[PDB]
């Protein structure tokens, strides 16, 4: 090509500093201005190597500043290597001055014009490429005259049909729908999948706003979508990849399908469920090749057919096949094919023609997420655990994440504790089972759990009789490990102060065992934790008279009597007072067990 | 497949044939190009062969650059660099002192297995080694082999080895011999260096004087791991240490005071050299604050300890520990921090006003904190009681938000250590309740009120404002607006009967909040029970009506509504 | 000893590092770019122990040089040896900027394996090193202001002012984020003070956002920057960053389609800022499909109503403080029949203010000084305010 | 449909970007940063999708290379992952065993091969015989 353009380049790779580079980046622009500008004109060698020179530097980071007028004769060169890097500098440098764009349109003009399909293409891309409202105003009109026509060849037929769509999105009002509709839906049937494929990519997006114009593609689309899908080996030899049968076709098919409702004549609806019960076949049929190229290929095309039978919801076998199939998924080595299962099967869940299906694979979601490494898989199985959790599943899904949550890592605790908390509420089939997941919620993952959340379990422990020595149990038992949330210690400690008279009765369980418990937590605690622990540290010299003595001793330490903080030295002073001021029948009265909460709407039952 | 994966043409085809130009000059630039390759994580794996055929040579940079190269997988790879072992052997054998060195780095830097049958014999040529620089390297090579597998009782034999090289012509071997050997010591059994040692740290603090920077901070941190038995033991030592008042700035002097605690508790307490040396540590630690923003963090941190044991090392020099607007924010705040503890009666002058210096900056975090260490500055020395809330009540005046609901804040925290004194002050401080947003500065202002409910008629109608919007306040306010509203009752029960119920009614039956019903309740109950018991519990000490108590407790009940 | 050394640029990606133990493996590059570099809503120290291992760091203009040790050592040696490197590096190649340390790798290993043996610092000064170091390095190369200004009273009012934005998936990934922010003083100051302006280091100097600076003429660069202020309000510097966001809220949301008759809403907020701090004038705004009935709406903080023409529930809490939580819950009926297509959900956008700035930039000083007029820097009354706002706070669901 | 499509290396340098999208070249930069943060991070454990501000990128890396197809959520993720691997065996074989170098050096080619290819932001070739066939012809013209 151009020795020139290869020494440029690797002298800029022998630099050996920012500095140097810049220094040879400067040295390249002063000779390619000074020969634009020069006496002697140059060769058209030198005008494609010093603009494609221009090029390389600009996608180097540095500003380009001259240089457009020269890319612009270039592109009426009757040289293709010279077109080609003046074509090619216009689509990446799009300047404004609009001298450059009527010359540019001229370029255009005279190889649209030309009947030479190589010089077609490169007008037709920059067209795509740059997309101008200048360009629009003078091609829109001819770009579908060149897609129709029937002498026009194949590539020059993508590159208009691709063209014509950037046409549509960037300009729609120079693109109204005349007398090319029709013709543009005869491509579907072409000899040429290429064309088939283009053709399509245009038609979806035409059919959008105007999907009454494009009907007539839905019958083309099922023919040509079950011929591709049926066909053998020696068939499409040119459009198979890795032993599938044109797979980015079958997809852009399935695509260009959900735009429109299932097909209204019978015929249709019937090729194209014989043509989704064969790509579903196909899908439970071992590899023809251990490439996971094979793998991808056929699973791009199932999961595209999953989207059109998701978006039809007007047959349940499909719907159901579907389902069983991701379920078949969420076993898998790619990490890929479980990510698209799981997100699909969230689909479903709202579905009720395939909400049951769903939850079948229950087992093999929470199996799959005990054992996934991919976090974004981990909180995907956790979002569908949560979609298909009714009353039936609640007991098993809130169980099963609270075993997650025991060797979780972080990355996931804080979603999985909110979840738990909302299904424990909605989905309470009695008083101990809620009781029994918050305090095992707080136990494991206390840090995370809302305030409102252990206001509302202590609330329900006051008003339930029955609960309570579950709740002591527990509370105690969890208490007693080496570290613990502090949000088990206010909940704990606020349990034991009330109802720790129902386990006191064990030597396991002394009122000496619980103080010292308690205050081991104690100096570790925030202050609100602190002036809690020590309501509970005066509810204990009530209860249990045996231990009055060492829990006086902490109320007159200096280090609660005379206390920085003012709840703490109010409550350690005002609670030494009174088991000192008043006798055993006062001090039973004014801290007897907590009347039942007024029980308003707003929580149970 | 192996896409973009060619040896056959590419950035590595075109290398390995530089690396095997024999225009030498050529080669030097190829290994560049590798090693600045490795560091953008380029896989020059394909490569080693070729580059270690570059050893090939008797030029010094050429040799070295394949070093390098070798380093870098020694450390991610120790597999791959396995494969040059007959190299480094040889590379001992050499003779130029720069590539013997050279090669033991490379060896000791190798952490796999195979590693022991190479490195061991090699390693007794370079400890016996005719240079210094290659001592000082054998040294440290044998901390890095005590690191892989195998105790080794020949291993025992480079423990000599080293506690021989503490006796050394060169202070650098000697340094990275301690340095090795305590590093060696903290691992396996315990007891492993406490020789008779009397000639041992002679040998050290001849070292401590003539070594590179680096010698002593290693030495003295072993000095300081021993306890003296006797006084003039540890006393001698001291003397020798004395000029480690400056070497390596901070990295030193540090390492010496470390040392001079230790063995100034293990003396007398005589104040007869003990006086001495208490004298000598008030310079050398205050020309750290004037280095690198940095090491002044490091060496404020041990100030501060060494501080809290002897205050008056540094009583005299509390000037040279106030703060500078450019300090950075964790010297600010470790400064002041040191500042309080120096507070004598002499220096709250100067102490108290620089802390108003600072209240009045741009700076908020260092701000508050300053308000606060005013508070400090109150509560740790009587005299300064009432110095101290001047500057308040000045900060209070500027009317600057933060700097208001910081100070109202301290000045609580003075009420409750000097009670029954300030009080001409509670009628000034309520002229900014209306903009007392903090829920901190708010329970300050609630408390004050609390106690003081006698001093002020004007009580009833604050402590009613508050009550208000009860709820959407910080429970820490729910917490002191009720202590405070069962506090104004127990001294005006009648035209308070009011405001009893309410706050006892909110805590008892509106808010979910079970310790804020606990109190509603443990409260309510004390004042049913008995109102002169309740009486006793609730108000301390100074510094028979009792109908208008009873004839209100009976006209009380509590609603939801 | 120094377990490990790593350099990173202004980005965090570690430029040019070497391990020394086997402590300080993927395990440990990651946790100072974590827990420092890309520290948000901490202000720092030097020193930063994080599970066993110590990480000591010194910063050089776009540049963190920065020590591992999972053993605690000699805190004061470690810096002192980093200062010696950056000084033998400096020798060698003038600034330790970026750029430098790219043209220098290979020289810069060779440094390591000399300055440091098993973390262990030598001979770290040049006159001993030109014997053992083959390679060499490559060095790279008043009309805003009346005369005659007096106040009884010199006072300035510093407002930092930020806006914050966000777009997050409904898994709480961080999509794009930016804040917009500027530095507005009020400067009622007697004479043609100088001032010496100081902050933080978190602002260098359809649409995609650049980290972008730009200061009013009277300012001067040299780190702080130094200017003559204009006479009361003016503009002192405009600004945008996109690293290292605090963003002050985080929105959770919980949709479930229950078939095409109802749709179940839980939405919780959860506020992430320093407890002690109040956030305001909070609003949420959670959109409902076109096509709806009637709507149960319960919420247990603040109020909300479903605005049947604003297609939308706004849920609205007066103050909420730091690490709080705040759920709203809705039912919502639809009647439906019309298209296959089902409702694509526009995002759950957030109103708030906050008394920080969701950028983390700080005012750390403002010295003014005045050469003719009596008065000085302790003399000047300064208020400074936070004021950060809600731009467009999108969580889709 | 395809935003834009960037081959990327290890140490971040672009080797191709196209762009099927408005953007000013201080953006197009910040673009192509913010890329390389997402990608290069993740291990061969992770999926080869991933949001990336309002659209999403699927990438797969061959060797120093990460090639990259940004695109818009509702897009088939398996169909743009083996785009990708179409689109480099094509590389493969028009440069005969393909190395990043060819991609510097044969720069404005890659250009002619990804036109190919794509066009308008959607798949436009996918025989890999059919683009060849045409790139071998297109090479031998002056
Ligand atoms: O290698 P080519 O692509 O054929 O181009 C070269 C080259 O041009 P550039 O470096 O500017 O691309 C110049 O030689 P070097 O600068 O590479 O040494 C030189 O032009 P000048 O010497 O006039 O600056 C020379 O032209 P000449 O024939 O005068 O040596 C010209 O080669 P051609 O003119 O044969 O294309």
């Amino acid at each position: 090509g151009m020795r020139g353009l290869a020494v440029f380049i690797s002298d800029i790779r022998n630099c050996k500093s920012k500095e140097a580079e810049i220094k040879r980046i400067n040295k390249e622009l002063a000779n390619i201005r000074s020969k634009f500008k020069g006496d002697k004109a140059l060769d058209g060698y030198s005008k494609k190597k010093y603009v494609c020179k221009l090029l390389f530097i600009f996608l180097l980071g540095h500003d380009i500043d001259f240089g457009h007028m020269e890319a612009v004769n270039l592109l009426s060169s009757n040289r293709y290597t010279e077109k080609q890097i003046g074509y090619l500098f216009i689509s990446v440098l799009v300047n404004s001055n609009s001298e450059l764009i009527r010359l540019i349109n001229n370029a255009i003009k005279n190889d649209l014009a030309s009947r030479n399909p190589t010089f077609m293409g490169l007008a037709l891309h920059c067209i795509a490429n740059v997309g101008s409202r200048e360009m629009a105003e003078a091609f829109a009109g001819e770009i579908p005259k060149i897609l129709v026509a029937g002498d026009t060849m194949d590539s020059v037929k993508q590159s208009a049909a691709l063209c014509l769509l950037r046409l549509y999105r960037t300009s729609p009002d120079l693109v109204p729908m005349g007398d090319w509709t029709s013709r543009v839906v005869h491509l579907l049937n072409d000899q040429h999948l290429g064309v088939v494929t283009a053709a399509t990519s245009l038609i979806t997006t035409l059919a959008q706003k105007n999907p009454e114009e494009f009907k007539t593609s839905v019958s083309l689309a099922v023919s040509r979508l079950s011929r591709i899908v049926t066909s053998a080996s020696t068939d499409l030899q040119d459009y198979t990849y890795y032993f599938v049968p044109a797979p980015w076709l079958s997809v852009k098919l399935l695509r260009l399908l959900q735009c429109y409702p299932p097909p209204e004549d019978p015929a249709v609806r019937g090729r194209l469920t014989e043509c989704l019960e064969t790509i579903l076949n196909k899908a439970q049929e071992p590899p023809k090749s251990k490439k996971v190229q094979h793998s991808n290929a056929k699973n791009a095309v199932l999961f595209e057919a999953i989207s059109l039978i998701i978006h039809h919801d007007s047959e349940p076998n499909l719907l159901v096949r579907a389902c069983n199939q991701l379920g078949q998924f969420l076993q898998h080595r790619e990490t890929n094919l479980r990510y698209l299962a799981l997100e699909s099967m969230c689909t479903l869940a709202s579905s009720e023609f395939s909400h049951e299906a769903v939850k079948t694979h229950i087992e093999t979601v929470i199996n799959a997420l005990k054992t996934e490494r991919d976090v974004s898989v981990r909180q995907r199985a956790v979002d569908l655990l949560y979609a298909m959790c009714d009353r039936s599943n609640a007991q098993q899904i809130v169980a099963e994440m609270l075993s997650y949550l025991e060797t979780a890592d972080y990355s996931i605790r804080e979603e999985i504790v909110l979840k738990v908390a909302i299904l424990a509420e909605k989905y309470a089939v009695d008083y101990t089972w809620y009781v029994d997941t918050i305090l095992n919620l707080i136990r494991i993952a206390g840090d995370y759990v809302s305030e409102e959340v252990w206001y509302r379990v202590i609330q329900i422990v006051i008003n339930r009789d029955d609960v309570q020595g579950y709740a002591a149990k527990t509370v105690f038992e969890a208490l007693q490990a080496p570290a613990c949330h502090e949000n088990l210690v206010k909940v704990g400690g606020y349990i034991l102060g009330e109802f720790g008279n129902l386990i006191a009765g064990d030597p396991r369980s002394s009122p000496l065992i619980q103080f010292n418990l308690l205050h081991s937590k104690f100096h570790l605690c925030s202050v609100p934790t602190r002036a809690l622990l020590l309501s509970t540290y005066i509810k204990f010299v009530n209860l249990f008279p045996e231990v009055k003595a060492t829990i006086q001793d902490v109320l007159r330490s200096d280090s609660q009597l005379k206390n920085a903080d003012v709840e703490l030295q109010q409550r350690a002073v005002e609670y030494l007072r009174l088991s000192t001021v008043a006798s055993t029948d006062i001090l039973a009265t004014v801290l007897e067990e907590m009347p039942p909460f007024p029980e308003r709407e707003s929580s149970i039952l | 497949s192996k896409y973009f994966t060619t040896n056959k043409k590419g950035e590595i085809f075109e290398l390995k044939a530089e690396l095997n130009n024999e225009k030498k000059e050529k080669r030097k630039e190829a290994v560049k190009k590798v090693i600045a390759a490795m560091t953008v994580g380029k896989d020059v794996s394909s490569l080693f062969p070729d580059v270690v055929n570059c050893m090939q040579t008797d030029n010094l940079e050429l040799k070295k650059l394949v070093y390098l190269y070798l380093m870098n997988y020694a450390k991610s790879q120790p597999d791959m660099a396995i494969m040059a072992v007959n190299s480094f052997v040889k590379d001992c054998e050499d003779p130029n002192p720069l590539i013997r060195a050279l090669a033991v780095r490379t060896m000791g830097c190798i952490r796999v297995d195979k590693i022991t049958e190479y490195l061991c014999e090699p390693l007794r040529k370079c400890l016996k080694d005719e240079d210094p620089y290659v001592r000082k390297t054998a040294a440290v090579c044998v901390a890095k082999l005590h690191d892989i597998n195998a105790q080794m009782v020949e291993d025992q034999g480079f423990l000599d080895s080293l506690r021989d090289l503490i006796a050394d012509s060169n202070p650098m071997v000697v340094a990275n011999a301690v340095a090795a050997l305590s590093e060696i010591s903290e691992s396996h059994p315990n007891s492993n260096l406490l020789d008779l040692n009397p000639q041992n740290i002679n040998k050290l603090l001849t070292a401590l004087n003539e070594c590179t920077e680096w010698g002593q901070i290693f030495i003295l941190d072993c000095l300081s791991n021993y306890n003296p038995k006797d006084d003039r033991e540890a006393q001698s030592i001291c003397e020798r240490v004395t000029p480690r008042l400056s070497h390596a700035n901070s990295a030193v002097v540090l390492s010496a005071v470390k040392v001079l605690m230790k063995f100034l508790e293990l003396l007398p307490k005589d104040s007869d050299y003990y006086n001495m040396l208490l004298k000598k540590l008030a310079p050398p630690l205050v020309t750290l604050l004037s280095g690198e923003p940095e090491v002044q963090y490091v060496a404020l941190r041990n100030i501060n300890l060494i501080v809290q044991k002897r205050p008056e090392i540094l009583k005299q020099e509390i000037k040279v520990f106030f703060v500078k607007y450019n300090d950075p924010i964790y010297v600010k705040l470790e400064k002041l921090d040191i500042m309080i503890r120096l507070a004598s009666q002499a220096n709250i002058a100067q102490v108290l006003a620089e802390l108003k210096e600072y209240a009045t900056e741009v700076d908020v975090d260092f701000v508050r904190k300053a308000v606060r260490a005013i508070g400090r500055c109150a509560i740790k020395v009587e005299q300064s009681a009432e110095r101290c809330v001047s500057t308040l009540l000045d900060l209070i005046q500027t009317k600057v938000n933060y700097v208001v609901q910081e100070a109202i804040v301290v000045i609580r925290d003075i009420f409750r250590k000097y009670p029954n004194k300030y009080e001409s002050i509670i009628a000034t401080l309520c002229e900014n309740l209306d903009s007392l947003d903090e829920p901190d500065a708010r329970a300050a202002m609630i408390w004050i009120v609390g106690e003081y409910a006698e001093r002020i008629d004007n009580a009833d109608e604050l402590l009613e404002s508050f009550l208000e919007g009860f709820h959407d306040e910080s429970t820490q306010v729910q917490l002191t607006l009720l202590t405070a509203i069962v506090k104004l009752f127990l001294k005006k029960p009648s035209e308070t009967q009011e405001l009893v119920q309410q706050v006892l009614s909110l805590a008892t039956q509106d808010s979910d909040n079970p310790d804020l019903r606990d109190r509603g309740y443990i409260y309510w109950r004390l004042l049913s029970t008995d109102p002169v018991t309740a009486k006793e519990v609730v108000l301390e000490i100074k510094p028979a009506s009792l109908d208008e108590l009873k004839v209100s407790i009976g006209n009380i009940t509590l609603s939801p509504a | 000893m120094i377990g490990g050394l790593f350099i990173y640029n202004h980005k965090g990606e570690v430029l040019i590092s070497r391990v020394y133990r086997d402590d300080i493996g993927r395990n440990a590059v990651d946790a100072f770019r974590v827990n420092v570099i890309h520290a948000r809503q901490q202000v720092r120290s030097p020193v930063t122990n994080i599970a066993r291992t110590s990480f000591f760091h010194v910063k050089r203009s776009n540049i963190w040089l920065a020590a591992v040790t999972k053993q605690n050592v000699n805190a004061a040696m470690v810096f002192e040896f980093l200062y010696k490197m950056c000084d033998v590096m400096a020798a060698y190649f003038g600034k330790i900027s970026e750029e430098n340390i790219k043209n220098n790798f290979v020289l810069i290993y060779e440094l390591l394996d000399e300055i440091l043996d098993f973390g262990y610092p030598q001979n770290s000064e040049t006159g001993a090193l030109k014997t053992f170091i083959t390679q060499q390095g490559i060095k790279s190369q008043i009309g805003w202001r009346r005369e005659g200004i007096k106040y009884r009273r010199n006072e300035l009012f510093l407002d930092v002012l930020e806006s914050v934005n966000l777009l997050m998936s409904p898994q709480g990934q961080v999509l794009s984020a930016h804040v917009s922010g500027r530095v507005v003083m009020k400067s009622y100051l007697s004479g043609m003070p100088e001032c010496k302006f100081g902050m933080n280091d978190k602002i260098v100097i359809q649409s995609i956002a650049i980290d972008d600076c730009t200061f009013h003429q009277c300012v001067r660069l040299s780190r702080s920057i130094s200017f003559i202020p204009p006479d009361g309000e003016f503009e002192l510097m405009r600004y945008r960053t996109t690293k290292d966001i605090i963003l002050p809220f985080r929105v959770i949301p919980l949709v479930r389609e229950v078939g095409r008759t109802k749709l179940e809403v839980k939405v919780v907020i959860k506020s992430n800022f320093k407890p002690s701090l109040l956030a305001q004038k909070i609003e949420v705004r959670i959109p409902t499909p076109l096509n709806t009935s009637g709507v149960q709406v319960i919420c247990m903080k603040g109020k909300a109503k479903y605005k049947a023409s604003e297609n939308a529930i706004v849920w609205k809490i007066k103050r909420m403080a730091g690490m709080k939580e705040s759920q709203i819950s809705a039912e919502i009926e639809l009647l439906p029949t019309n298209d296959k297509k089902k409702w694509a959900r526009p995002p759950i956008s957030m109103n708030f203010e906050v008394p920080f700035a969701p950028s983390g930039l700080k005012v750390r000083y403002l010295k003014v000084f005045e050469p003719k007029l009596n008065y000085s820097d302790h003399d000047v009354i300064k208020w400074v305010r936070y004021i950060g706002r809600s731009g467009i706070y999108e969580t889709r669901c | 449909m395809i935003r834009f499509i960037l081959i990327q290396n290890r140490a971040g340098k672009t080797r191709l970007a196209k762009w099927y999208m408005q953007f000013d070249d201080d953006e197009k930069q910040k673009l192509i940063e913010e890329v390389h943060a997402v990608v290069t991070v993740r291990d061969a454990k992770h999926t080869n999708f991933v949001e990336f501000r309002n659209f999403k990128i699927i990438y797969r890396r061959y060797a120093g290379l990460y090639f990259c197809i940004c695109v818009d959520v509702n897009d088939n993720n398996l169909a743009y992952l083996e785009a990708i691997h179409n689109f480099v065996e094509v590389l493969n074989e028009y440069f005969h065993n393909v190395c990043e170098l060819d991609l510097v050096f044969n720069f404005y080619k890659v250009y002619t091969v990804v036109d190919e290819m794509f066009l308008a932001g959607e798949i436009r070739e996918t025989s890999q015989t059919k683009v060849l066939k045409q790139l071998l012809m297109l090479q031998s013209l002056e």
